[PDB]
């Protein structure tokens, strides 16, 4: 009956929140020093946005962000977490003698009740490629508890996409798929499944990092302004792109990364997952074309990245791209929920 | 059936 | 049905989604020990398949049914509940075996077969043999088996042996001690260290090891698939009494399994033992909460009790003591969520 | 976690 | 209506003999010091087989072998060449003051007329893989002019074949065929020809050299005895093989090389094109499988190589090989007249 | 029986079309981006010359040019091809869902029958040095299917000639031939064939590329207008030249390249193989003089390049040249069918 | 000899 | 389509 349960298969939500119940997964994100340190930097450097304020922390996990809000002078912090990690968060609140300022509220942010409106919302709603997990809609949904002119940390999110050339990666995945090309695997002809194997392997986004020399054009930006957007805006995301090739060669796909900005009263702090920046636990995301497109320097590669939200808390991505000069055209579908962790 | 957040370091 | 009564829907969804991926079929097929030995057992016992009715429980891509056809099977019913059954049908057609291999999508507890069979083939072994609870579907399929019919595999042996691995034991606390710091970004996390320790010890460790860490001849618990009922797997009590061949600290129990294809011509063995070439099942180890010192010649007695649960796996209770000293330890592990430590 | 561990 | 014209299409013969009319092609062969040095060694070390004897030189080109026979004291040497190189051979005979001993007779050995029977025939009838060019049949045909006690230089030919592993070579060829995989080459879908492209590229024998460590089993030998064989014996050449694999890995194809032996009265002299020997202009020849077979050390790779002579002065080669232990089977055809020169 | 067979030895035609039956040779040409890209732009950017028109594609190969004509909106395209590649083009027409618009006709354009006249002919008849392969004649022969005011893509072809200096290319010929100038190669005196070896190398036109700084005079141009020329005009091609030397030095031969122009209703597109342009699979062609000719800046190098068609689908090349100010003369005879591919 | 030279 | 491979 809640916004969450109507857009989410129970089976998906069970494993999703089960994953976040593990302390080792909290450690994994907390050890990302770029992510944790930049979050603390954004909050403390903008202490004026928290001093004697009312705060809501959506998906607080162990509560680290609420503790940062407390360090910045918050009057009262509501820390909403839907996994069993909420129990461990309450333990930390009591062991750090902050019961008078951090109030853990177990449950989904779409289902819990708060005693008052808040001045500012803090959260880490970013999945890999930004949009995975569909936590951004929960983050936006929480704005029902936000006073007018209330702030949000992060405030905006920039999605970047750029074409890349990586023949080794394309061959690595093509070689994997060519296992189903064998006409006599122990005497059995698999070749009929060759096509379906290619589809499956190339639907997998490749999550790892890469040298920036593989990019063949200036990135295109797609901005989500969390102060303005409605959760309905993320059900069908359409990202048009028109790249201007800076190098000639084979475009094997598009690389993705994201930045979020904490636009506070003292300064704007950026948290970037770009390949030009130190590595984070989000890495970067690349979508492979089944067949690379050939482009010349000065050519334009135009197309559209259409992200359709599914009830498994992820997106089905369709990427169509064409070299305008030759009409060479590539269409691809990706299952953002089945990534290939290559690093 | 993978993990929401990638393993790191 | 029998299957749905013992399985939570959330677990069954994610379980069969996993087996819907051609890449996961490929992972098992590429295991030469696994695939080769199954082929060897079926072909070298051709008289058990020549002009016979065959049932294949959980056929996946159908490789075992093709092996049964190579051995001269008259009619092969291949049952698979995951969407991989659609790919099996494709391979049946492309291999011109539609007249001999009938693919039936669905659970073996729910589908309908038109005739009894002479022999049932299957790969129902999970890691530690019992994970996935496929052995119960394999045994449940005997309602379609003609009297005096055979089963490939015919018996399953799970082996338990005590091991010493100081490094493995200590790394649990090394990982948990991340929480043992009084100011992680100004936050005191020490209150969750105990919860982190417990979380790691609930995880069986799936990887391989040098056989020199074993300190006693293994104890063997046999399941005879011809005689056993699926009720025999809801509660598996494995008493053990190890005659210690070496002196040292026993940190837990190591698990592997063998399986036998008792054919009319010969008996073929598929083994996942650490003394054999590695397989995709690796081996499984369960730690004691505390190590037990045992002199070479002592007896280390206790029980390993596996209790089936509705997550298609088992809760593992282990108690052990050094009889000559009375020193005791135990542990309780969740087989459904192991740690893949292999590098 | 996956029923059958990744293998090579 | 000669033997040559019956088995040879004229368009093939015109191009064939035009190639051998170029002095640059004579230089290419003559500068193969292994080839030229070994021929001179075989003749001079067996001078008694030539002293005051009548010699026939089949396909003499510029006449070098005839000069070697004259150095060994031959009384009369008939030097037959069907290409225009015969006129250049005449110039060298006169300029070397050997008009009294070397008589150039232009034409095809199947069509010219010799004034007398000869004691020994000398020739270089070996193409790459030995059999290409079908010059061996002209060599055997020339035995109509050979005395009963006569000899042949070379006397026998050994063809060796062995399985190799060379993933890079396989990927190299498959990358070229994958051009015809594109679904939008300048907006044109080429994928329908993908199959024909792979077939075309993999019917090409690869002519180059390789490191002997890529061989996975001891070579099998097929011997042609030029003293005993008849022309018709080379119309259909069937070379069965059973390899005992010495290493595990992917068998990407079979490698071919040949040895010829000059069995003289004084000593036997061998000319080898084996990859364990110094490189010659014949190099070695490899036939690639469209899909490699996987074999384990100790398996047997058995099959047959069938060479059917065609009217284009070459052979249509059929190679069938199977890993006996698993029934993995690969069938391949190769157009021996359309090789890929890779060096 | 047909115009093609009357002018082509059977043995030359078999080899010639077996070569073009290979997908690897189609791929070799298609991967030439200057070539394939310029044809596409010539056709698409003159869409009005193709929209709802009837098209003849002479020697279509894999049919790529017919697909560009369809992308331009042609109604009916007759794609003629004599090699076995015709069967591969038929597969692509089907798999690209164009069986209603493209009709593959296997056979020689001189022998097949077309059901109707066409509005425009498209082809790639250019061999190296333009004239090799003698495909231009099949292209002009095809005009029997062209309407009175129909067009041709390409519309004209320009071959360019220029004298070059390349001391190292010249000396390389004798370095190779001097293999024969030894008195005891394994005891045999080969020196009597050295002269024959030299003559053989000099008869080969050299196919590769070069720095434009080796050209010593502005190029002379010989033009074929495909809308007006007849087949017989290409049996004997006389190209007189009168080069006014821009640099002093030794002239070692003449360099050749060619451009074609697609003269459309909207615009004219040029495909150029000049050494000033990006390299194509045609490269450039150089024909050496038997002896170099010294010429000073300001001198005139006059002479004639005569191309005589032969029945091996190529030309015998006669080049004669002299420096007018000195009378120093040189010539050479070259077999265009057997060039030396020197590019590395 | 090849009517069209090998390219790239 | 040459009978003998170019050497060196
Ligand atoms: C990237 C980390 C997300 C974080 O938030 C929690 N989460 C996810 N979805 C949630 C809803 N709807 N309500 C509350 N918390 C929610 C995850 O468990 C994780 O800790
Ligand atoms: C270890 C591989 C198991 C294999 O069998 C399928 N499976 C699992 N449980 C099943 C039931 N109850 N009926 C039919 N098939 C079943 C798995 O999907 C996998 O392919
Ligand atoms: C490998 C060099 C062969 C050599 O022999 C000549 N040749 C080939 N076939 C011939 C027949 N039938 N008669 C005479 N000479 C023949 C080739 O021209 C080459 O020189
Ligand atoms: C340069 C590519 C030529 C191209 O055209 C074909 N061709 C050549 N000569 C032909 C005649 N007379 N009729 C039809 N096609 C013809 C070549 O095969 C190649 O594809």
């Amino acid at each position: 009956r809640s916004v969450f349960s109507e857009r989410t298969e129970e089976s998906s939500a069970v494993q999703y929140f089960q994953f976040y119940g593990y302390l080792s997964q909290q450690q994994n994100m907390m050890q990302d020093y770029v992510r944790t340190g930049t979050y603390q930097r954004a909050i403390l450097q903008n202490h004026t946005d928290f001093k004697d304020k009312i705060v809501l922390d959506v998906g607080c996990g162990s509560g680290i962000l609420s503790f940062f809000a407390a360090q910045a002078g918050a009057r009262k912090i509501y820390a909403v977490e839907a996994s069993t990690m909420a129990q461990h968060a309450e333990v930390l609140v009591k062991s750090n003698n902050l019961t008078d300022r951090i109030v853990v509220i177990p449950g989904k942010v779409e289902e819990v009740s708060l005693p008052e409106q808040v001045d500012i919302i803090i959260s880490e709603p970013m999945g890999y490629m930004l949009f995975n997990e569909r936590m951004l809609e929960s983050y936006l949904h929480a704005k029902k508890y936000l006073k007018p002119s209330g702030n949000m940390f992060p405030t905006i999110g920039d999605v970047h996409l750029a074409p890349f050339t990586d023949e080794q990666l394309y061959m690595e995945q093509f070689t994997k798929a060519n296992f189903w090309y064998q006409p006599s695997f122990h005497g059995v002809d698999l070749s009929a499944l060759r096509g379906a194997a290619v589809d499956e392997y190339f639907r997998q986004p490749v999550v790892d990092t890469f040298d920036i020399r593989i990019l063949m054009a200036k990135s295109v930006k797609y901005t989500v302004n969390f102060l303005e957007a409605k959760e309905g805006d993320l059900h069908r995301i359409e990202i048009p792109f028109k790249f201007h090739m800076l190098h000639s060669g084979l475009v094997h796909g598009l690389a993705f990364w994201f930045d979020v900005a904490f636009i506070g009263s003292i300064m704007t702090v950026w948290l970037s997952t770009a390949p030009t920046e130190p590595l984070t636990h989000w890495y970067q995301v690349r979508c492979l074309f089944q067949s690379p497109l050939f482009a010349k320097a000065g050519d334009t590669l135009s197309g559209t990245c259409l992200l359709i939200a599914n009830k498994r808390q992820s997106y089905d991505i369709s990427i169509v791209a064409q070299v305008d000069q030759t009409g060479s055209k590539s269409s691809n579908l990706l299952d953002l929920k089945n990534p290939f962790f290559r690093y | 059936p993978a993990a929401p957040r990638p393993p790191f370091s």
